[PDB]
């Protein structure tokens, strides 16, 4: 969770380069000229009348390297190395066409970063999974639809292939991984029909809040009971919080309530 | 047998037709022609000196 780049705006690499390599008198992030001394007044007047032209090459390269840092194509500690290498290359092949290409690349990378600021793996997994079963092609179809809906609506969830099996993980740094291949292999003999492994039990518990299934089928009954259990768990959490907060005006009290409550 | 002089072992090796190899990699292994410390300094355009 460390800041990838120094600038206050993680996106807009041009803005980040503005923040890093520009004087803090032109920037904006949100006196009495005439009483100033003669030297300052004359310097400001001359600079205003005849503005000093400067090369926007180092700024462009800094914006590019900030974009690369944001994209993670360049590690944090080699930013200076890449900056110097890019400056050397640009100076070696400097031209108006090269400057135009640099500006175009900065604009394109800024747009791409702004636009950007698992599904294909699930599609491949569904493709390798058989789509026809001899025990009702509606429970399977609705379950697949629920799985796709939940993986799409999950904020940070990953589906990936690890050798010969496909896995589903609820979060990047979590501890809830479901072997989808084995779960569906276990579920296949009993679509339309205690005997389920913990992997497929966890899959069902995860998909229950995000699910068309006919209630007559075994999977329908299991999903209804899992929904009921999850609702009981939420209401039990609310009751536990209320009881504990009231009883704290003892860890032994938490022990007693949890034991009586589970 | 007894009635003999005492020992004083001396050891030495004899290596022929071999060059002493000191690889540039940090772990002295050869995991590729371009060593990792060769990839370092590749775009650093530094000079250093060897002594």
């Amino acid at each position: 969770e460390a800041p990838r780049s120094l600038g206050p705006a993680p996106s807009n690499p041009s803005l980040q380069a503005l923040f890093q390599s520009q004087p803090s008198a032109e920037q904006e992030w949100h006196g009495d000229f005439g009483s100033q001394p003669q030297a300052n007044r004359f310097g400001a007047i001359l600079e205003a009348v005849v503005p000093p032209r400067s090369d926007p090459t180092h700024e462009k390269v800094l914006a590019i390297v900030n974009a690369l840092l944001e994209t993670q194509a360049i590690r944090r500690d080699e930013a200076g190395q890449m900056y110097t290498a890019l400056l050397q290359r640009v100076a070696r092949y400097n031209s108006v066409n090269v400057q135009g290409n640099l500006d175009r690349l900065i604009q394109d990378v800024k747009e791409a970063l702004a636009q950007r600021e698992s599904v294909v793996a699930l599609n491949a997994f569904l493709s390798t999974q058989p789509a026809v079963v001899e025990r009702g092609q509606e429970n399977y179809v609705a379950f697949v639809s629920a799985l796709k809906l939940m993986v799409t609506e999950a904020p940070q969830s990953e589906v990936y292939q690890a050798g010969p099996s496909f896995f589903f993980q609820t979060s990047r740094h979590g501890s809830q991984t479901v072997n989808l291949s084995q779960a569906f292999d276990n579920l296949r003999p009993l679509w339309g029909v205690s005997l389920l492994t913990p992997n497929t039990r966890l899959l069902l518990l995860l998909i229950a809040p995000f699910t068309g299934i006919s209630r007559d089928s075994y999977l329908g009954h299991l999903l209804t009971l899992y929904r009921e259990t999850i609702g009981n768990t939420r209401v039990d959490e609310t009751t536990y919080n209320e009881i504990t907060e009231v009883s704290r005006a003892d860890a032994s009290n938490l022990q007693a309530t949890l034991n009586y409550l589970l | 047998d007894p009635r003999h002089a005492l020992r004083d072992p001396e050891r030495k090796f004899l290596c022929d037709r071999t060059l002493w190899r000191i690889p540039f990699s940090s772990n002295f292994m050869s995991m590729g022609s371009l060593t990792d410390l060769g990839q370092n300094l590749l775009y650093a355009n530094a000079a250093h000196a060897l002594d």
